[PDB]
């Protein structure tokens, strides 16, 4: 009796004969120690429509100081389920809420709300006022540290600051800052800890405030000891992570990898299999990639919105080596649908990316709306010769479904195609205890590697398959 | 000589044989779904259609019999059973155990050409068919040409 | 009887040992059929011993027919149970494997089953001897002049 | 990638049994009517390799296998109306019969649709350009991206 | 007349079977090449695909294999072959010999009147038949003409 | 099919004959790469592995029947 | 059955007699666990021609403002 993990599957590619492990298919890892094994995979929960909206997600930010929602979802903007405000401008949007104003920041001007029902735009002091009339440029991202907020200035070293008393105008006094160790443009800002973190293309630095007490003295000074040395690889690959931003490399350095920033170094958590296929887009189609973070039951995800690709990373799941996953709406390969995922009350909201509607997760359902999805799990190779396998054995979790759904498996001799497809039911409407098995697989000339394709729309429960070798 | 192909004689019959044998599946069932879908449960199956020799549709129930040489039967072997797009097809045997599972599979009807060429063109009478020029218009529709 | 093909044979002998039948995932390249069914028709060559060996229905293939798996073999229904299992057995060492206790004990039995009604058939008593009296008892071959016995000629 | 490979050689057996109708007929007759009686018929042809064509008898026969088979070599016919076909088996039974092979006739339709459409050829079916031109009449449409020399 | 109904369901596996009996080729090997070529030669091969589930498509060696079943094998298993259509075929028995040999599988289909149609008209979809001017629209090449519905 | 060479030393300077297997084939994703008999080793023996291709060349996992 | 691992090789050279080892030429290492082994040997990526420059490289710099 031997027992086979699905957490992760090896393999090869016939492009070019490297050996490339297969990621589980839209199902996650839990260790959980279940009967005989550790562990049990379980899939993603299902997308349930909730409201519909004006067009395809944009944006979102969980405002702090009014316990709400806030999304832009396509054309004009929406707060929960009431609409208060139009934005205009299409493509992606940087959001950083504040204690009077929203902010939502499209285009290269800092739009900016207000909780009044008033609508207004950062510019120049008058001139008629006496200031310091800064020049002002496109902006990027925003972010807000204290009671001011912070912007790049598009293709150059420099971020501005806000004023305090009023928070429509750059400052009265100093507010130019530049970045600076390396001539690189600021990709993107964001705040950390009470730090301005600066994400450079070439570094990162690190801006915390000190008391100035003086007319135009240098309000944020740089810190060098928390210097990275690596970039971001577009404006939107970063996020708050567990204590730090897990970035996404930029082309200038050897290669792109995703990685996750230390006290003063960055670590890699990105397997090589993970960094071919980040390595597959082009350098202009890599910057349009979105990345977040979801946490819900002990999981913690870091989801990473590539063009064709929706890469996912479990960090509790992980005890030994990275645990990757990808997600895909139909039952050929498609990217995933659902943009921003948002924790409100007590659900969570998911965006769309290729619809006007926004939908809520749901748990004891597997759909997303009311389509089937596909379910994979991979073997990984087993070298054993001349043996007969007999006994496999897979153990589901029943009766929470809707009608006997069936599973397909098949085995692999070379492991790059596969051979027929058996079918099996592995889930019953209202049956709690049910045995899944194939009472012979036969004999395994040089390798075989096994394939687990599920197609419902139930939960999905499977955890620990054995096979009896000889 | 050389004169004009038009048709070629063949078989219009297909016959559904057991895989790792030369015998005839008895009577089994072929179920008709979606592309990577299972065949059996009713939500994905596609409606399937009789044609008869002279065209005509009938729609049946989506088990399909078969008869002992292999060709599915009905209640006398029956011509084509043409249905929509790209289906997958789940040839089950008479004791129920699967015989083979296919994810795609499209063929296209070879049969009734007049009804896409009329579907497909232009219509242009010309004038070197028709003798004059009052008969030629008689027949003309949307459009005429010259010598 | 489903059996009636060589090839039915060979895979009745695979599904017995256990390599393949047709409810296996993994199934046998073709080259491996050929190859037991060429040892399938030298056992049952070496059985026949060219008619003074174990007699059943049997018919050799020709060479002017390509595919000796799909002509038909002419076993009797009952000399079935034990050519596969024969086979099977013969079969075990070209793989790994090793055939179980069983399927030895069936084959013996098959043989055996094979051979009993032909050692019934030859089973004759041989003619009187060439220089063996007929007695007086006769009253017609030995007023024939036939005293004697013919021979064994 | 785009067709599945496969046997095109047909291959003719019974309706209500596996076997390959041994030295059977079959008829290549007149659209919808019944071919055995030598009133109505069409022309058959053999198509070979090269191209070229050989007239030959009616009553076509099959070989063991259940190809048609022409001398002892197996071969293709061809015919230039519509046709409804028969086979019959050895004994003399009926195995099939196709009113219509297909539901529309070749001959008149060819020259309905002649007389009843405009003549205007494409360039992507033809290689070159002058090739195209060549055999194009009323019209051409530079279909693909033709690269000047 | 009660739907398009395009699409006929056949056997989705071909079989190749012997020409002088009836009998599967069993460890036949088969060659595809370019048209008018012969495919035992390297020279005239094409590229041959399995498909797989995922669609992702997989070239092979040249000479496929045929099992006991007729049909083609991979490692034991059946697949689903694609390649570019047009290919000539020439089947080979285990022992050697010739089985078939088809110069362009193109030719053996039921109705070739359809080849030569294609090539000299223009398509235009008319408003007349479709129901809805989005059917019309999606299955329209080369302009349109607008009638009534 | 690209082949490979492989040879022997029993004083660890100087290799003895080059054997020629083949260890690729252009379409072919499952072979075996392998030599039946090696001989005895009188007091030490070390391999070699020349291979010489223009296409990738992966190899994992070298071992030996020892008696 | 022994397993002999392939990552480094030893040996002795005959100027003076010392053990030196073999480095592996133009194939790098690779630890992936492998079906039956830890680790795979790739060789090296090949080279394709892209431009035709003046001469000889003399220097490179990955400008990082534009």
């Amino acid at each position: 009796i031997q027992q086979l993990p699905m957490m992760k599957g090896m393999g090869k590619d016939f492009k070019n004969a490297d050996y490339i492990d297969y990621l589980p298919v839209n199902m996650l890892a839990t260790p959980k120690e279940i009967l005989n094994s550790s562990g049990y995979l379980r899939s993603f929960p299902g997308i349930t429509k909730r409201y519909d909206m004006n067009g395809v997600s944009r944006g979102v930010e969980y405002n702090t100081a009014q316990n709400a929602v806030y999304r832009v979802c396509g054309g004009k903007l929406y707060k929960g389920e009431s609409e208060v405000g139009d934005v205009a401008g299409s493509g992606r949007v940087s959001m950083a809420h504040g204690r009077t104003s929203q902010a939502v920041g499209v285009n290269g001007q800092l739009v900016e709300y207000r909780y009044d029902g008033t609508v207004k735009t950062v510019s120049n002091w008058p001139a008629d006022s006496g200031f310091t009339q800064y020049e002002l440029g496109s902006v990027r991202d925003i972010t807000r540290l204290r009671g001011r907020y912070a912007w790049s200035k598009d293709g150059t070293d420099s971020w501005f600051i806000t004023d305090l008393e009023d928070e429509s105008h750059p400052d009265r006094y100093s507010a130019q800052y530049r970045a600076e160790s390396q001539p690189d443009g600021i990709i993107g800002i964001g705040t950390w800890r009470d730090f301005i973190v600066c994400f450079g293309s070439s570094t990162i630095e690190y801006f915390s405030l000190t008391g100035a007490t003086t007319a135009g003295a240098a309000l944020y000074v740089a810190q060098p000891s928390l210097m990275v040395q690596k970039g971001i690889a577009g404006t939107y690959c970063k996020t708050p992570f567990a204590d730090s931003y897990a970035f996404i490399s930029h082309p200038a350095t050897g290669a792109p990898s995703v990685y996750i920033i230390g006290s003063g170094q960055a670590s890699p958590i990105a397997t090589a299999s993970i960094e071919k296929i980040i390595r597959s887009y082009t350098a202009e189609e890599m910057a349009t990639g979105v990345m977040e973070t979801l946490r819900f039951d002990s999981h913690e995800l870091l989801i990473i919105h590539l063009p064709r690709h929706v890469l996912v990373y479990d960090a509790s799941s992980s005890q030994n080596g990275p645990q990757w996953c990808v997600l895909k709406t139909g039952l050929y390969d498609d990217v995933y649908r659902g943009v921003d995922f948002m924790y409100e009350g007590n659900q969570i909201t998911c965006g769309d990316k290729s619809e006007a509607v926004v939908g809520q997760l749901q748990f004891d359902i597997s759909s997303q709306y009311d389509k089937q999805q596909e379910h994979l799990l991979f073997t990984p190779l087993f070298k054993a010769d001349n043996a007969r396998c007999f006994d496999l054995e897979v153990e589901s979790s029943t009766g929470v479904a809707q009608y006997a759904d069936r599973l397909f498996l098949s085995a692999t001799t070379d492991g790059i195609n596969y051979g027929r497809e058996q079918m099996i039911e592995q889930n019953e409407p209202f049956v709690y205890d049910k045995r899944v098995l194939w009472k012979r697989v036969g004999r395994i000339r040089r390798l075989i590697g096994f394939k687990l394709r599920v197609i419902t729309k139930s939960p999905v429960t499977l955890s620990g398959c054995q096979i009896r070798l000889e | 000589t050389d004169i004009t192909a038009n048709v070629v004689v063949s078989n219009p019959r297909p016959i559904f044989t057991e895989s790792r044998s030369f015998k005839a599946v008895a009577n089994g069932k072929i179920y008709i779904g979606q592309i990577d879908t299972d065949p059996v449960n009713p939500a994905n199956q596609i409606p399937v259609y009789i044609e008869n020799e002279d065209g005509s549709h009938v729609q049946i129930t989506q088990p399909l019999i078969i008869n002992a040489a292999g060709k599915i039967v009905y209640n006398g072997q029956l011509v084509k059973i043409v249905t929509v797009q790209g289906h997958s097809m789940a040839i089950y045997d008479a004791n129920g155990s699967q015989v083979d599972y296919i994810a795609n599979v499209l063929k296209y009807d070879p049969d009734q050409y007049s009804i896409e060429a009329d579907k497909k063109f232009k219509y242009s009478v010309k004038l070197s068919d028709y003798p004059t020029l009052q008969d030629a218009a008689s027949a003309a529709v949307d459009g005429l040409l010259i010598d | 009887m489903q059996i009636k093909t060589k090839g039915d044979l060979v895979r009745a002998a695979l599904r017995k040992l256990g390599v393949a039948s047709d409810a296996t995932l993994t199934d046998v390249e073709p080259q491996s059929m050929q190859d037991a069914v060429d040892d399938l028709e030298a056992m049952m060559a070496e059985w026949y011993q060219d008619g003074k060996g174990i007699i059943t229905g049997y018919v050799f293939s020709d060479d002017e027919n390509p595919p000796a798996e799909g002509d038909d073999h002419g076993l009797r229904s009952s000399a079935v149970s034990a050519v596969f299992h024969n086979l099977a057995c013969r079969i075990a060492p070209d793989y790994a494997l090793e055939a179980t206790a069983k399927i030895i004990a069936t084959a013996k039995y098959g043989k055996e089953l094979l051979y009993k009604q032909t050692a019934i058939s030859r089973a004759k008593r041989a003619p009187y001897p060439s220089r063996m009296p007929t007695g007086s008892g006769n009253s017609f071959a030995n007023l024939n002049e036939w005293h004697y016995f013919p021979g064994e000629q």
